[PDB]
C-alpha cells in the first residue's frame, strides 16, 4: 500500500543465457510477481 | 429411453384414489412412476445383498 | 378527424366506434379475428362501390390504432437483460465437465445488449437463448448436439408434458393479443429443480414473450398494407366505370403510396377533411 | 509523435513544449521537434503506428488466449489477467459487460496472419526499445573535457 | 380453479381471495399478523373438521402465493456485489499500523460470489459483512472487540443516530414486507467521512438489505411446512375415528408428504379437482 520495500538478492548460477536465467526467476519470484498485477488492478494511474 | 430421466417433473405416484390417467399410462416409457421412498441408505444396501 | 362513412346507419357507426376504443382490451387483435366486424360494412347489401370506402375506413383506423398504441415493450426487455445476467453469476460457483467450453457460452451471454435497431432484437434474443438453453443441459449431464447445422431449437426444460402444455397456451394468446399480456398462474420456479434452471426458465419465458411479439408485430403491420393496396386496384376501377366529378375526384385522392405508413397517414386524414365534397360519388340508401 | 496529428487545441500546443525543454543537471537543453509543416515525417509514422498496432492489436486478439490458460489456476494470478483487460479506472455499476469483450466470427486463417501482424510491428519498433552500451566511464578529466571510458558491446 | 371451503359463507370466500390478491400491498405481510382472519376461518363457530380442512386450504393457499410472488434478489443483489467490490479498491488504497490486519480482511471480500443454493446465500454476505464493519473501525483506529468467540455485530460507522435509527427502521420493513421496496431517498454519504468509510455504508446498507429478504422469507417457508404437517397428524386421526369410502379417502390424499414446495403444489391441485366426491364428510350450517 504506502511504499514498496524492496528486497535485495545475489545468485550465483550455472545459468549463462538471459532468457533461460529470468524464466526460472518467474517461479521463486511469483509472490512478489502477484502482487505486482494487483497493484496494477488496484491503483490506476499509480504505474508500478 | 434414450432421454435421461433426470427432470424430477416425470415421476409422481398416488394410492387410493382412481387414476384413469396413470391407468391409461401404463406400456407407455413416459411417464413412469416411483414410490415417495420409504427406502434408506441402510435398508438400500441389503437388497443388492 | 373521425372516421367517416356512406350509407352506414348510426347503429353501426356505434359497434365500429366502440371497436377502436377497445381495441386493446379485447382478445386476439385483429380484424380477421373479428369476422362480425367486417358483416358491419354492408357487403352486399349495397353497391360494390360503396362497399369499397367503407372497408378502406376500416383497415385505416384499424392500422391508425395500431400506429397510436405502440407497442413500447422496451421497459420488459429490460427485464430481459437483468434476469439474463442472473443466470450467468450462478454458474461461476459449479463445475463442469469442461470449464472452458461453458465459459464461451458464459461470455456471449454476459456481452448481452440492446441497439436502437428493433431488427436485431429478433437474433439478439435468438443467440442469447442458444448460449443459455445449452448450458443448462451441461448441469444435468443430458446430451447436448454435436453435428454442424443442427442447433438445439428453444424449449423449455425440467418440466412436466402437461405443465409445457399450459405455458404455451399463454404464449399462444401473446401471439394475437399483443398489447394486454395476462401473467401466468404457474410459476416456472421449482424446488425439484437445479436453482440456476429455474433461472434459465424464467429467462426463456422471457425470450418467448418478447419474440412473439416482434413476429407478431412484424406481420399484422405488414399485412394491413397489402389489404389496402388491393383498394387501389379496385376503387379506382370503379371510378372508371362512370365519369363524373365526384368520381373523377376520388381517383386522385387514391394517388398516394400506400407504401410506409408514414406517407399512409396523409392518405387518411387528407381523405376525411376533404368528405364533403366526394360524399356524393357513393350511391347511399 | 502521439501528438504530431492533433494540434489545434492549445493543451497539446503547451504540452509539447514542455517536452521540447529537457531540464537535468548543470546545462539545460531544448529538444527540436520532429514535426514540420504539420505534415509527420515518414520515419516517426512507421514508429508511432508500430506502436499503436501492438497498443489496440494485442486487445482483441489476447482475449481468447487468456480465458484457456488461467484454468489451471498454478500461479492464479492469470485470474486477475482476465480482470485486467477491461480497460477502466472507476469501478463501473451493473452496465452488464464485466468479463472483457471477446472476438468473434474471426475467419480461422485470418487469425494466425493477425499474430504475424503483431510481432513483425515489434521488430520494426525494437530499434527504440533499447540502447546498447558503448562505453562506461570512471574517472573524469577536470572541466568535463574528456574522461577515460572502457569499452562496452 | 380455485381454493374450496366447506362452511364459510359467500362474503368471507371473496374476502380471502381479495387477502391474496392484495398481499404484497398489506403491510407487515403474516397470517399472524391478521389474527380476525384466522377467525374468518370458521374457529370454534364451526365443526372441528370444518376448521381443520379450511385452515389446510389456507396454508396451502398461503404457502402456494408465496412461490407465485417469491421475492426476486436479481437487482439488488448484483447491485451489492459491485459495491463490494468498489470497497476493496479503496481499502487498498488506506494505509494501516499493521498491513496483514487489513489484508486478512480484503482478501475474504475479493473472493465474495454466490453459489447457485439460495439458502447459503445469507452466509455469502455475513461473512463480507463482518469482513467490512471490522475494517472501518481500523480507519477510524477505535477499538474493536478482541475477546474470542464474540463475533462483532454488524453495525453501520459514524452516522447521525436519528439517521441509525431511519436507516434500521426501514430493514424492520424489509422483515416484514419484502415485496414493495420503498428505498430511501437518505444519503448515507458523509462528506467529513473518508470515501473509503462511506463506500462501507452503501455496503452494509445493501448486505443488511439482502440478508433480511432471506431470513424473513426462510422464517416464513420453514413455518409454513411445519403448521401444515400437524394439521395432517390430527386431521388424519379424525377420519379414523368414523370409517367411510370419502373418509378413508381423503386419508390417501394426506398420506403424501407436505416435505418440498413441488409436491405441496401437486396436493393442492389433486385436493380442489377432486373435491367434490368427499364433500358430504363434513358436517356444515
Amino acid at each position: 500500500g504506502p511504499e514498496t520495500r524492496p528486497g535485495i538478492y545475489v545468485l550465483t548460477s550455472s545459468i549463462a543465457h538471459w532468457q533461460t536465467l529470468v524464466d526460472v526467476a518467474r517461479g521463486k519470484f511469483a509472490r512478489e510477481r502477484c502482487s505486482f498485477v494487483n497493484r496494477r488492478i488496484t491503483r490506476p494511474r499509480q504505474i508500478p | 429411453d434414450r432421454q435421461p430421466l433426470n427432470p424430477a417433473n416425470i415421476e409422481a405416484r398416488h394410492h387410493g384414489v382412481s387414476d384413469v390417467p396413470r391407468l391409461g399410462a401404463m406400456d407407455a416409457d413416459e411417464p413412469l412412476f416411483v414410490d415417495d421412498y420409504r427406502a434408506t441408505d441402510d435398508e438400500w444396501t441389503l437388497q443388492k445383498v | 378527424m373521425s372516421l367517416q362513412f356512406i350509407g352506414l346507419q348510426r347503429r353501426d357507426v356505434v359497434a365500429l366506434v366502440n371497436f377502436l376504443r377497445h381495441l386493446t382490451q379485447k382478445p386476439d387483435v385483429d380484424l380477421e379475428a373479428h369476422p362480425k366486424i367486417l358483416k358491419k360494412c354492408g357487403e352486399k347489401r349495397l353497391h360494390r362501390r360503396t362497399v369499397l370506402f367503407n372497408e378502406l375506413m376500416l383497415w385505416l383506423g384499424y392500422y391508425r390504432e395500431l400506429r397510436f398504441h405502440n407497442p413500447d415493450l422496451s421497459s420488459v426487455l429490460e427485464e430481459f437483460e437483468v434476469r439474463c445476467v442472473a443466470v450467468a453469476r450462478r454458474g461461476y460457483t459449479y463445475p463442469f465437465g469442461d470449464r472452458g467450453k461453458a465459459r464461451d457460452h458464459l461470455a456471449v451471454l454476459d456481452r448481452t445488449e440492446f441497439d436502437t435497431d428493433v431488427r436485431h432484437d429478433a437474433e439478439i434474443v435468438e443467440r442469447a437463448l442458444v448460449s443459455a438453453v445449452i448450458l443448462a443441459k451441461m448441469s444435468v449431464r443430458e446430451t447436448l448436439v454435436t453435428a454442424i447445422g443442427q442447433t438445439e431449437p428453444i424449449a423449455f426444460v425440467h418440466l412436466k408434458d402437461t405443465e409445457v402444455q399450459r405455458i404455451e397456451e399463454n404464449l399462444e394468446g401473446v401471439r394475437r393479443n399483443m398489447f394486454c399480456v395476462k401473467p401466468l398462474d404457474l410459476n416456472l420456479d421449482r424446488h425439484a429443480n437445479t436453482a440456476l434452471v429455474n433461472a434459465v426458465n424464467k429467462l426463456v419465458y422471457t425470450g418467448r414473450l418478447i419474440m412473439n411479439v416482434r413476429r407478431s408485430w412484424e406481420e399484422l403491420e405488414r399485412k394491413c398494407l397489402a389489404r389496402i393496396q388491393e383498394r387501389c386496384k379496385l376503387l379506382v376501377k370503379e371510378l372508371r366505370m362512370c365519369l363524373s366529378f365526384d368520381s373523377n375526384y376520388c381517383r386522385n385522392i387514391l394517388k398516394h403510396a400506400v407504401e410506409n405508413g408514414d406517407s399512409a397517414d396523409t392518405l387518411l386524414e387528407l381523405l376525411i377533411e376533404d368528405f364533403d365534397i366526394y360524399v356524393d360519388s357513393f350511391p347511399q340508401s | 509523435g502521439l501528438f504530431s496529428l492533433d494540434r489545434s487545441y492549445e493543451e497539446v500546443k503547451a504540452a509539447v513544449q514542455q517536452l521540447q525543454t529537457i531540464t537535468f543537471r548543470d546545462a539545460t537543453f531544448t529538444i527540436p521537434d520532429p514535426v514540420i509543416d504539420q505534415h509527420l515525417l515518414i520515419d516517426m509514422k512507421t514508429a508511432c503506428l508500430s506502436m499503436s498496432m501492438v497498443a489496440n492489436l494485442a486487445s482483441e486478439l489476447t482475449m481468447t488466449y487468456v480465458r484457456k490458460l488461467a484454468l489451471e489456476d498454478s500461479s492464479m494470478l492469470l485470474v486477475k489477467c482476465q480482470e485486467l483487460l477491461m480497460r477502466l479506472d472507476r469501478e463501473r455499476s451493473v452496465g452488464e459487460p464485466r468479463t472483457p469483450a471477446r472476438p468473434q466470427h474471426v475467419s480461422p486463417d485470418d487469425e494466425i496472419a493477425r499474430l504475424s501482424a503483431l510481432f513483425v510491428m515489434l521488430r520494426q519498433l525494437d530499434d527504440l526499445i533499447r540502447e546498447q552500451v558503448v562505453f562506461t566511464v570512471c574517472d573524469v578529466s577536470p572541466d568535463n573535457k574528456s574522461a577515460t571510458c572502457i569499452f562496452k558491446g
